């Protein structure tokens, strides 16, 4: 747990947050780009 | 915020100015020509 | 009891609505975005945590008997909430204890229960990983109580709900931690808690526990978790290093923590100013009375909030005694009129070369002076009584002598002139050269702000500046 | 899965980052797709059209003109036309077989 | 020992014991004063108030302490008081002050004065050195501003 | 200087318009 | 009446507050104090002055007989209700608030212009009553309430003239402006002294022209002030008058550098007998001197405070202070010096300066960007 | 009243003619555009006032 559990326990932390993150980037980006779908489209 | 910690509850160059800066403007200074009809 | 006797149906349920109603909603959408919305590190009720900085400071103090909010703490602090329905039940008792406030009598709770109260969230299946949720509820004991401003008594018990808390710290470092981002909730709490409770160790004596364990709780900082926790803690050990007579200044030069990021115009700009009056103590020479100048115009909204007069009024003492003569009748608040009067013949002396009117007035408000914590302005002042006056007659005159610019300012004697003639050339005061075959100071100017790289240089940063608000909105638009 | 955890999480690290590119790839290609759209909306008028006159407009992109061939017409527009163009009853093109505001 | 700003963290901690009162402080503290403003051979005119001792250890410090800043000073744009207003007025009844003045610092005095020279470059502006840099800055301002963001 | 001073701002105006129809399209629709 | 109401309001405006001077304001007070029937103003003067020849019983009598006068028709009439018609008839306070100012209290008086304000609904009543709280604004000098009624008028009031604004739109720089503001009033809005004389209160024929006189050198310095002070012919005619009023100005724009304290000292001396008292003058007598700094340091960089002993005055001393108290103070831009006797002058470039603005601007709006950036978003 | 592009010398009986560079119109124009931008700024602020 806290000698041999913990360093990954608290090494998931980042591996978690950055997806936790990249997914509202994400997103947002793909707002964008359905919007120029749609512009050039019609 | 959440502080509150004071007393009960242009006037700083214009006034600077107007008392000390200034000079004739509080008080008189017109009176050099008095001292001027002999220089 | 006549008069008495009908002004008590309408003060009650006013707490009873709304003080119910306020915290309801901010526990339920705080506790959705706590399950759900894992970027749930700008939550839209942290802007409901600001209306709780404000809410509780105006809204309710005490648990306004005739059972208005004495029972809110039995009801509020009474959460098992084990799956849907065991919760839907408590979403019941939302409605159903009200009847207890209104018809029956509420559980009085005089900050005396509330420590009992932290069973019944304990009680049928307690929950642990609502680790925000519990922790509203462990700010709440103290919000009529502190929020009471008691300080009488209950001061320890203020000490052992925030040990409950700081329990609370040991459950978020030690129990069911997954990445959950809570500290910088529980930063928020450790602040509101330690700004009590350091008035707490203001009606009492020193905080050193709290020095080692805000090296702690601060140590913790900048290895997993690093937002306005080092900001707050690191102001709260500012603020009484500072408020005790001691070296205490140095050692925050050499605090090379002075980075925990934007503060949203809140904790920055009197962040300045903690670093500024640290700055100030070192002889303060215009590199941070521009900083003073930077805090007092960064979050000046509120309305007299207590340090900001502190601010407004240590912020040109010190430009005073380096170059600037302004007064301070500027921002002439009401909340101003009582705190210009000593300052108000403090300035006026400094530029008129009235110096015995000056020690006139230093000894006639030095116990205001005393009271402000600028004891050392006058070892300094006399500095500046003599450079101000330089600095005026070597802004007036180009080509000025040296030996002329003395005997108007009353220095009497050819040796006084040159007493003078000395470190205005190291210091800058005036830009000019000293002789002896020619003891005259003449001056000089110069050009090419615009012929030399002056305005590219100016541009820069600020074109950066342009570009970072365009980023601000690309990355803080498309939430929809 | 604590170990399995801290690998997959791993494998949704660039797997999401290739994505990030992506949208950029997407984006940028669609500036170019949008500009080559509007050119090849020109064919439409090729210059014998008809000489009308711009009357009035119900909503967004469709409006009301009255030709000089006597009659009046309900129409569309094209979403190229500038707005600002309009009021008292402009000089207008329209198509031959269609009778749009081109 | 030019001390200032450990100095000032210093008076600071026996809030009114130094000021009014322990002379041991008081000529310290009223001897910083008077290294404020331009009193620091004025000191020189107030050495003789000590309480205890010969107080000769700083005395000579702040001997030297005004000798590094007076050798500034002159070497600063000057024209030369001559000798008698450089080794009498100030310390130093004629010793091998004058190999101090004359070895440490320039203003050889040979004919009756020390003597001062240009102390000033020839002005090298060359202003195309930031012609590469600068091009580089724009080269950021429009790669920030055309990238996809 | 000038240019990006009013592109910065044009730029803050979008911030205030989609954090207005966001919050506000979310609190009517629940 | 109430038309040559102003001057009792102006003398107690000007009696008390001279305490070694109030021998002549006494003399003629008294003129005012029982003649013209005046009641009003003084009982409120009763810890105001000092000595005061019995007028309680001769003129107490005399506020009850006409009191009696008025408030017996002004508050049950009748009139013109006695067949039919309109359930009202417009002769009660439109004819009798008059009274109830000039010998009725700012309060009877207030209470009746403000009912008969909205009695009347009509703009034709709405000029005498407002323009009757502004001159009673003059008259108690409670120069702050009546402020508003002023822009009031502006507001709904005020529409373009219509014999109601004007004819009287000289209700608006000499009834309410500058008592005590001192800002941008004095060169632009006292100006258009259009007509010879615009009655009320407004005099130009006599000595609104002085007070326009006064405050018309104030705007420029030559892109042709010469042109409404020189060239004006109505301006001509009361310079013709007035050879003070024709002396200071011509004066100044001729060169009179030698005899500007002379005029000056006398537009002084006529400051220091005034109503005007706070604003003793905030920018007009070494305004004027600096004024005339501005064109004799202008187009003299070598200049030398030698020719300054004879051409503009003497006391090389004094001239020197002065200076001295102009340019440290960032006016009078230019470099005096020392025992050369040369009086040096260097202004900016035409980049300097607008980097100098610009950096603050800039200054400004990247602070307001500042707050408003973290307003938004958390 | 600027018939004369010149200067004078009182310690010199001297008097100077320059040209008259007319280079301030940029400056002049950029400044009122931050007019513009202080009052859009108000526009935006009593927008996020009256609704975050």
């Amino acid at each position: 747990g806290s000698g041999l559990r913990q360093y990954y326990l608290s090494k998931i932390e980042e591996l978690q947050l950055i997806v936790n993150d990249k997914s509202q980037n994400l997103r947002r980006l793909q707002a964008q780009r359905n919007e120029l779908n749609a512009k050039v489209r019609l | 915020m959440s502080e509150k910690k004071q007393p009960v509850d242009e006037d700083n160059w214009d006034d600077d100015n107007v008392e000390d800066d200034f000079s004739n403007q509080l008080r008189a200074e017109l009176e050099k020509h008095g001292y001027k009809m002999e220089t | 009891p006549p008069g008495g006797g009908e002004q008590e149906p309408p003060p009650p349920p006013a707490p009873q609505d709304v003080e119910m109603k306020e915290e309801a909603a901010t526990g339920g959408g705080s506790t959705g975005e706590a399950d759900g919305k894992t970027a749930a590190a700008a939550a839209e009720h942290s802007q409901r945590e600001l209306d709780t900085v404000t809410l509780e400071d105006i809204k309710e103090h005490v648990k306004q008997l005739e059972k208005a909010v004495s029972g809110k703490e039995p009801r509020f602090v009474l959460r098992a909430l084990r799956m849907l329905p065991s919760t839907s039940r408590r979403l019941n008792h939302y409605v159903l204890y009200k009847a207890v406030q209104g018809f029956f009598t509420s559980n009085n709770a005089t900050r005396d229960f509330l420590l009992p109260f932290l069973e019944e969230p304990m009680d049928t299946e307690a929950d642990l990983q609502f680790r925000p949720r519990t922790g509203k509820a462990a700010s709440t004991p103290l919000l009529p109580e502190v929020e009471a401003y008691l300080q009488l008594l209950v001061v320890i018990f203020m000490m052992n709900s925030k040990r409950y808390k700081e329990a609370q710290k040991i459950s978020d470092d030690l129990m069911q931690k997954i990445s959950t981002q809570n500290r910088r909730a529980l930063d928020l709490v450790a602040a509101k808690c330690y700004y009590y409770h350091a008035r707490v160790y203001e009606f009492l004596d020193k905080l050193d526990v709290v020095r080692s364990f805000l090296h702690a709780r601060l140590r913790t900082a900048t290895l997993r978790h690093d937002a306005d926790g080092q900001a707050t803690l690191l102001n709260l050990l500012l603020r009484n290093y500072l408020h005790y007579s001691l070296y205490d200044q140095a050692e925050k030069l050499v605090s090379k923590s002075v980075f925990p990021e934007q503060a949203n115009n809140n904790e920055w700009a009197r962040y300045l100013y903690y670093t500024g009056r640290i700055k100030a103590i070192q002889l303060e020479y215009s590199e941070a009375r521009r900083t003073m100048t930077n805090a007092l115009r960064k979050a000046p909204q509120h309305t007299a909030v207590g340090f900001k007069q502190t601010v407004h009024k240590l912020l040109i003492v010190v430009e005073l005694l380096l170059g600037e003569i302004p007064d301070r009748l500027q921002f002439r608040q009401p909340s101003l009129k009582r705190s210009l009067m000593p300052y108000f013949l403090l300035t006026q002396a400094v530029r008129t070369g009235n110096l015995a009117k000056f020690n006139q007035v230093l000894d006639q408000f030095g116990e205001k002076f005393q009271a402000d914590g600028t004891y050392t302005l006058i070892i300094r002042l006399r500095h500046n009584v003599i450079k101000t006056g330089v600095r005026m007659i070597s802004l007036s005159y180009s080509r000025i002598s040296l030996a002329d610019i003395a005997q108007k300012l009353q220095l009497d004697s050819p040796e006084d002139a040159e007493f003078i003639v000395a470190k205005a050339i190291r210091d800058g005061v005036i830009e000019a050269s000293i002789n002896h075959e020619k003891g005259y100071v003449q001056s000089k100017e110069m050009i090419d702000i615009y012929s030399t790289r002056e305005p590219q240089l100016a541009f820069h940063q600020r074109i950066s500046f342009c570009l970072d608000i365009h980023n601000m909105s690309v990355k803080a638009m498309r939430f929809p | 899965d604590l170990y399995s955890r801290y690998k997959k999480l791993q494998q949704e690290l660039e797997f999401l980052e290739v994505q990030e590119e992506y949208i950029k790839d997407e984006q940028k290609n669609l500036k170019k797709e949008f500009l080559h759209a509007q050119e090849e909306v020109k064919r439409i008028q090729s210059i014998p059209l008809v000489i009308g006159q711009f009357l009035e407009a119900v909503d967004q992109n469709t409006a009301i003109v009255g030709s000089t061939t006597g009659s009046n017409y309900y129409v569309r527009i094209l979403s190229t036309i500038d707005r600002e163009l309009l009021k008292p009853n402009a000089s207008v093109a329209l198509h031959k077989h269609s009778n749009a505001l081109v | 020992q030019n001390r200032v700003a450990e100095f000032h963290t210093e008076l600071e901690r026996l809030p009114a014991k130094d000021i009014q009162t322990n002379v041991y402080i008081k000529h310290p503290v009223s001897l910083e004063q008077y290294l404020m403003e331009g009193s620091y051979n004025k000191v020189f005119l107030a050495k003789g108030n000590i309480p205890a001792e010969s107080y000769t250890f700083f005395i000579d410090i702040l001997l030297d302490t005004i000798r590094d800043e007076i050798a500034g000073c002159i070497e600063k744009a000057y024209e030369k008081i001559l000798f008698t207003e450089a080794t009498r007025i100030l310390f130093f009844n004629t010793p091998k002050k004058m190999t101090d003045y004359a070895k440490k610092r320039g203003w050889v005095l040979g004919p009756n004065n020390y003597y001062s020279f240009a102390s000033q470059q020839q002005k090298p502006e060359d202003t195309t050195i930031p012609s590469t840099e600068l091009a580089k800055q724009v080269i950021e301002y429009a790669r920030q501003l055309e990238m996809i963001v | 200087y000038l240019a990006s001073l009013i592109r910065s701002v044009v730029a803050l105006h979008n911030l205030i318009n989609n954090k207005i129809a966001n919050r506000d399209a979310e609190k009517k629709e629940g | 009446p109430k038309n040559p109401d102003l001057r009792i309001a102006q003398l107690r405006f000007l009696l008390s507050l001279p305490e070694h001077r109030g021998d002549a304001a006494v003399r003629d007070e008294l003129m005012a104090a029982v003649r013209d029937n005046n009641m009003a103003p003084y009982y409120e003067a009763l810890c105001k002055s000092l000595d005061w020849q019995i007028d309680v019983d001769l003129l107490n009598k005399m506020k009850k007989a006409n009191e009696d006068e008025l408030k017996r028709l002004d508050e049950e009439l009748e009139d013109a209700e006695k067949n039919l018609g309109e359930s009202e008839i417009r002769d009660a306070m439109m004819a009798k608030a008059e009274y109830l100012c000039r010998i009725g209290d700012k309060e009877g008086a207030l209470t009746a212009f403000r009912k008969t304000y909205d009695k009347t609904v009509a703009l034709g009543h709405r000029l005498d009553i407002v323009f009757y709280l502004l001159r009673i604004g003059l008259f108690y000098m409670d120069n702050d309430l009546i402020t508003r009624n002023t822009e009031k008028a502006k507001s709904l009031i005020e529409e373009g003239g219509d014999w109601d604004r004007r004819n009287r739109l000289k209700v608006y720089q000499g009834l309410y402006c500058v008592a005590i503001r001192d800002f941008k009033q004095a060169a632009e809005l006292f100006l258009d002294t259009v007509s010879t004389f615009t009655s009320y209160e407004l005099m130009d024929y006599k000595t609104f022209v002085t007070y326009t006189v006064y405050v018309s050198m104030i705007a420029l310095e030559r892109p042709d002030l010469r042109e409404k002070v020189i060239k004006g012919a109505e301006i001509l005619e009361v310079l013709h008058s007035l050879p003070a009023v024709r002396q200071y100005l011509f004066s100044l724009y001729e060169c009179r550098y030698s005899v500007f304290f002379q005029s000056l000292a006398v537009v002084e001396q006529e400051m220091k007998k005034d109503w005007l008292f706070a604003p003793h003058y905030r920018y007009y007598v070494r305004e004027m001197r600096i004024h005339a700094y501005s064109q004799l340091l202008e187009s003299y960089r070598s200049l030398t405070l030698g020719y300054m002993a004879e051409a503009f005055g003497v006391g090389v001393e004094f001239i020197d202070q002065e200076l001295s108290r102009f340019i440290a103070a960032g006016r009078l831009h230019c470099k005096i010096d020392k025992v050369n006797e040369i009086v040096e002058t260097n202004r900016p470039d035409s980049k300097n300066w607008q980097y100098q603005e610009t950096i603050k601007k800039g200054d400004l709006l990247l602070n307001r960007v500042q707050k408003l950036s973290r307003v938004i978003n958390m | 009243d600027k018939k004369f592009h010149g200067i004078l010398d009182q310690g010199e009986g001297v008097l100077i003619i320059f040209d008259e560079p007319p280079v301030d119109k940029t400056y002049e124009a950029a400044l009122e555009t931050i007019q513009n931008m202080s009052k859009v700024v108000d526009s935006l602020y009593n927008k996020a006032k009256k609704l975050t």
